[PDB]
């Protein structure tokens, strides 16, 4: 069970071993469809390979595992998205290649409004200054919360990285009070990607 | 699934 | 500035007060699908009123304009609406309180189309904070988030929102200490109780389709509040 | 205007 005996340190750096890369899109309604589409399909096989290195995701059967994923691959690569948008105010940066503007997500119908919500999610991750030892916790969080013996073990792994989280925090020196404030506020932003997948999964669901 | 079949 | 200078106990009996009542339904004593949704919304409907009646006294809520009000309750009003029932219905086991002359169970739940994955997932968010042990002091605290952060994204007065939601994690704290929490134990049972607010946010999102479902088939004839509120999401 | 606009105001 070497997920509950890592150190704060030890789960950051495992964590931050196991980042999946970022990959390029091969780049009307159906010209941009095809590149998220293509691009997502790529991003999801790297993103099985990185679940599978988050500590404690192989303890699990293969169903839960599964179900894990299925729940959780939306907002994956929503809080991936958002978090590599966060340099580049009013852009969403889908690709090194491939980086769009609001305006260019009307072409899709219905579109236009997921992308101001994560334009939002992208400028409050920037006030904050979320840094990339929180974000990789953060995505952990995701994997394991959002399709959640077998649950006290999830929720005993969700507590480490909730410690892992407190750790980064005192470690930057914030005080008592900053580390419940800032940890709750993180937290509260995967309400608001709950509701973006929510919404994209039934966008996409009309094909 | 393929899901399946990756893990 | 004056909800910002509550102390923890304060902020708790502000909110313990703000309390809406439970109501009950017009229970008929058979169920049709359509017989159970007039049930259910007109429940709903009523307890909207109400909860228009506590916004106004969660501290911090008056100070927004009556448009940034309206947003946040246009956003977060089905959650509101299942945290309280799911709160409710703790102490019964398998079981939705929805008013206490109407209490369900999953096989109830089937009468209507698509409602039992709902009743599922609300079950098992009520069993969770069985497990948990959420206190009534917690759940306000809970409930007074929803309010504040649902719709926080997606509008100076944001600082002020975000003010207040910090002076409820400042009071969620406090109470856990209180309780006799570790300092280590406190940080924990604050991210679980938080993370539990995305599965509130989800349970609202599949209802929410539920509900436009409901409406664009006929089923039950909705208020026009509640069309107000379902329009909003759509 | 709304009704959730008039309740508030109410
Ligand atoms: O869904 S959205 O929020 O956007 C909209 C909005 C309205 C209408 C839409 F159509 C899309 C969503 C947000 C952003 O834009 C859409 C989208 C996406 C995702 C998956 C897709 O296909 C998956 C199909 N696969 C094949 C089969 C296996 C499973 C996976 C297609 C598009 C996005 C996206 C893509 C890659 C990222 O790194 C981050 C985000
Ligand atoms: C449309 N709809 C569905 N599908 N479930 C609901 C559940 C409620 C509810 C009523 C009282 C208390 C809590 C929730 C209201 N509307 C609902």
């Amino acid at each position: 069970s070497l997920a509950l005996s890592l150190t704060a340190d030890q789960m950051v750096s495992a964590l931050l071993d196991a980042e999946p890369p970022i990959l390029y899109s091969e780049y009307s309604e159906a010209s941009m469809m095809g590149l998220l589409t293509n691009l997502a399909d790529r991003e999801l096989v790297h993103m099985i390979n990185w679940a599978k290195r988050v500590p404690g995701f192989v303890d699990l059967t293969l169903h839960d595992q599964v179900h894990l994923l299925e729940c959780a691959w939306l907002e994956i690569l929503m809080i991936g998205l958002v978090w590599r948008s966060m340099e580049h105010p009013g852009k969403l940066l889908f690709a090194p290649n491939l980086l769009l503007d609001r305006n260019q997500g009307k072409c899709v119908e219905g579109m236009v409004e997921i992308f101001d919500m994560l334009l939002a999610t992208s400028s409050r991750f920037r006030m904050m200054n979320l840094q990339g030892e929180e974000f990789v916790c953060l995505k952990s969080i995701i994997l394991l919360n959002s399709g959640v013996e077998e649950k006290d073990h999830i929720h005993r792994v969700l507590d480490k990285i909730t410690d892992t989280l407190i750790h980064l925090m005192a470690k930057a020196g914030l005080t008592l009070q900053q580390q419940h404030q800032r940890l709750a506020q993180l937290l509260l932003i995967l309400s608001h990607i709950r509701h973006m997948s929510n919404k994209g999964m039934e966008h996409l669901y009309s094909m | 699934k393929i899901l399946h079949r990756l893990l």
